[PDB]
């Protein structure tokens, strides 16, 4: 190569960011292609390619050219190819062109273009395309483009053309391609596109389309269509009347309101339809003709009713999406083998017979979700063998069946809350995930098979009290519970001649915590009864009364305890400071107290599932909880009575028969707290980001801890109380008279 | 200022003919157009200040300035055009001849 330019041995010549200014100069004689681009030429002067009159092939990309000489392109009578990109040229050069008659490609695009000169294109016989994209222009030249009939493929897009006149296109006979996108396109002429009846594909998208334009029909031979992302509001019947062989159809990003039946029949060639959001329709398609379907979505709409001919009519139809819409029931899928995904979500289906999916050999992803489905056949997935995905979540199941149901990898079924039965894991022998409404039901399942609502000891799978020496101090906490306290109050009872005040209110909290022992004892003879087998007792205990009858029976026993322990230091206040007659007054305070410990027991009752968190039936679970504001309200309040009587037995400190039994009642308050302030504050825990306990540590700390006030007050009147010693001497005289 | 620019071929009044001006290293503007019935037309920063003169039987072409701004240094060309007066030109497109020109400072 003379040229400091590189050049191939076929006498072609390669050159780029060689930075020359001008032409190449000592180059060959002759030269079949020439490549000078990246350059900083910009101008081109006389002649400059008349040095090479056997060029053919010849590129100026993004060279920066402005000027090019009229004579400059002359003689260039075996030229084949020019390109021109990405320059500062602002018009097509209409002389420079014409010095040439041989040339069949030529691009200009990518380079801002404002206006085309009239006869410019004259001359050129053999062009066959032609790049104006990405320029400015903001009309289509009707006169420049009718200059040459033998173009192929052309492209106006990325510019400024707001409307096509009338036989705009008229003389382009052979054109193939036409490009018209990312244009200001709004009004479109009905006699624009005549005469371009070789045309096969067109682009209208991101344009302003605010109709549907009615000039396609005139090209017949169209394949590809593409009006995407345009304010296209409604589509006509017969929209495609004119293009039959048509077979790609772009229409999705269109806010789209109406579409008529006849819009899409009769398109033979036609092989995937998506219609999103075409709220003002409320019929299927009319689709005959349309045989070659092979994806079919309908989302949005307000259909009601599936032709009953649909699948056995597009019998390679392989995806159906028909969700959004409100269909009542389903047809016969059977007389379609090809069809692998059903997709039919967000209905108003209310039941799935036995023979609506029988006959798809195919089928592999079924969705049946967010629908109104109460029963479904116990033959209904018998038939088809291959499917992965099952999803029938958010219905109204009472049971569901297993049949044909083993292969699948994936089963979803949450929401269905009046699905209480249990899942057999050998009917699914593959699943890799699974969804069930309840913890109890995945109990039973456990590479590995992964289940979305855990088992995280709050829902125990074996076990309901949990480890042995927790059963066993459980169970001695209700015992010794259930006899002390049965013991105290047949003392009060019947030791009864005069009965003050303080004696009252103890045989009182000593009544109140008897339901605490018997909270215990249910919980112990539950777990007794089923024994390694909680997980299918769990599903009845928490969905049923016997859960609101135990947390009742806790919160009223917690409750009434509190408050008769705040009146019994009242009561103590209230003697110390001293016929007074506030015993009856007293009596009525009680009266209040188990008044509103009924109250409080008894909220939860008619809240949603306060009860059903834990099968303890406290309403103190696991991280988050059914109702934040109660579990909060309960302990504040609590905890602001021990405040209270805790600075009123300060206020008795402080001014110091009836100083006996003030030690007896302040240490029922202070084992009181030692046992409730404790497990307040740590049922607060988990509220706090900040704290981490184990689930195993709550339930048992919770568990050992909720009844222990109860065991205790009895056993420490019991053993240090001189009253009750003189009233146990009472009732043995009795007994003996 | 005055300055002239002489045809070498017969008169091309009755087709588009004007001045363009260059500067370095960016595109050729017009700033000049001559048409039938001497119709003249100027671009947006040319009224007034910059005119043009015509006429068919003397064959050449006159551009008059007035009160000069170093700004306007510029390497100026007439041009003409013969065949298919398609429309009034000022853009270098429509142009087919071109002359020497002459710089100005």
């Amino acid at each position: 190569c003379a040229a400091p330019c590189s050049c191939d041995g076929d006498r072609r010549v390669d050159c780029s960011g060689k930075g020359l200014t001008a032409v190449p100069e000592g180059l060959s004689a002759f030269t079949q292609a020439l490549d000078i681009s990246m350059n900083n030429i910009t101008q081109l002067p006389e002649d400059a390619f008349k040095n090479f009159p056997f060029l053919e092939e010849l590129q100026l990309a993004g060279n920066d050219l402005s000027f090019i000489h009229p004579k400059a392109l002359s003689g260039l009578k075996e030229l084949k190819v020019l390109t021109l990109q990405n320059n500062q040229l602002k018009t097509v050069p209409s002389e420079a062109i014409r010095g040439l008659s041989a040339l069949q490609s030529l691009r200009l695009d990518a380079n801002h273009i404002t206006s085309v000169p009239e006869d410019s294109f004259e001359g050129l016989v053999q062009l066959r395309h032609l790049w104006l994209d990405d320029n400015s222009l903001t009309e289509v030249p009707v006169h420049p483009l009718s200059n040459l009939p033998t173009l192929q493929a052309l492209t106006l897009a990325l510019n400024k053309i707001s409307s096509i006149p009338d036989f705009a296109f008229t003389n382009l006979s052979s054109l193939v391609v036409l490009h018209l996108h990312n244009n200001k396109i709004r009004s479109l002429s009905q006699h624009c596109f005549d005469g371009l009846d070789n045309l096969e594909t067109l682009d209208l998208n991101y344009n302003n389309l605010g109709e549907f334009p009615q000039a396609i029909k005139a090209l017949p031979s169209l394949k590809e269509l593409g009006f995407h992302s345009n304010s296209i509001s409604v589509i006509p019947d017969g929209a495609f009347d004119g293009n039959p062989l048509l077979r790609t159809i772009h229409l999705y990003d269109n806010p789209l309101s109406f579409v008529g039946n006849s819009a899409f029949h009769n398109l033979s060639d036609l092989h995937s339809l998506v219609i999103r959001g075409a709220s003002m329709v409320q019929q299927f398609p009319n689709l005959t003709g349309t045989v070659h379907l092979e994806s079919l979505t309908l989302t949005g709409t307000k259909i009601s009713s599936i032709p009953n001919n649909l699948c056995q009519e597009q019998k390679m139809l392989r995806t159906l999406d028909l969700s959004y819409n409100n269909i009542r029931d389903l047809p016969s899928f059977n007389g379609c083998h090809a069809l692998e995904e059903i997709s039919l979500q967000r209905n108003q289906i209310y039941q799935i017979k036995e023979g609506t999916f029988q006959g798809l050999i195919s089928l592999r992803i079924l969705d049946l979700s967010r629908n109104l489905i109460h029963e479904i056949h116990s033959r209904a997935f018998a038939t088809l063998g291959p499917i992965t995905n099952l999803d029938v979540s958010f219905n109204e199941l009472t049971s569901f069946p297993t049949e044909g149901l083993n292969g699948l990898n994936q089963l979803k079924l949450v929401g269905n809350f009046k699905l209480k039965e249990a899942l057999a894991a050998k009917d699914f022998v593959n699943l890799r995930s699974l969804s069930v409404p309840y913890a109890y039901q995945c109990c039973a399942f456990w590479i590995i098979i992964h289940c979305t609502p855990s088992t995280g000891a709050f829902k125990p799978c074996e076990y309901l009290l949990g480890s042995w020496m927790i059963r066993l101090t459980v169970w001695f906490i209700f015992l010794v519970a259930l006899f002390f306290n049965l013991l105290v109050i047949l003392t009060t009872f019947a030791s009864c001649t005069s009965l003050p005040s303080s004696k009252l209110f103890i045989g009182l909290i000593s009544v109140s915590n008897l339901f605490m022992g018997i909270y215990t004892g249910i919980l112990t003879f539950l777990d007794a009864v089923s024994w390694g087998r909680f997980a299918e007792f769990g599903i009845w205990w928490e969905t049923g009364s016997g859960c609101k009858v135990a947390g009742f029976l806790a919160v009223f026993s917690s409750e009434s305890a509190i408050f008769l322990l705040m009146l019994a230091t009242v009561e103590r206040s209230l003697s110390a400071k001293d016929k007074s007659n506030h015993l009856k007054q007293f009596r009525v305070a009680a009266l209040l107290a188990f008044l509103g410990a009924t109250v409080a027991g008894c909220f939860p009752l008619f809240h949603r599932g306060e009860y059903s968190a834990s099968p303890l039936c406290l309403p103190f679970p696991t991280g988050e909880t059914p109702s934040l504001g109660f579990t909060v309200t309960l302990v504040l309040l609590n905890s602001l009575a021990f405040l209270l009587m805790a600075v009123i037995y300060t206020k008795l400190y402080c001014n110091l028969s009836q100083s006996s039994m003030i030690k007896h009642v302040a240490w029922l308050i202070f084992t009181n707290c030692i046992f409730f302030c404790p497990v307040a504050f740590f049922s607060f825990a988990p509220l706090i980001t900040a704290i981490s306990i184990s689930p195993e540590i709550m339930k048992s700390v919770t568990l050992i801890f909720f009844p222990l006030p109860a065991c205790l007050n009895p056993v420490l009147y019991v053993f240090f109380n001189p009253k009750f010693k003189e009233d146990w001497k009472l009732l043995k005289r009795r007994v003996t008279k | 200022l005055r300055l002239s620019c002489a045809a070498s071929g017969y008169t091309y009044s009755p087709y588009c003919m004007g001045w363009f001006r260059q500067a370095p290293g960016k595109a050729r503007e017009g700033v000049a157009t001559v048409d039938l019935d001497g119709s003249t037309i100027y671009a947006d920063s040319v009224k007034g200040r910059f005119t043009i003169s015509q006429d068919n039987a003397k064959n050449t072409l006159y551009l008059q300035m007035n009160s000069l701004k170093p700004e306007d240094t510029a390497m100026y060309y007439c041009a003409s055009r013969t065949r298919a007066g398609v429309t009034c030109g000022l853009n270098w497109a429509i142009f087919s001849y071109w002359g020497q020109g002459t710089q100005v400072t």
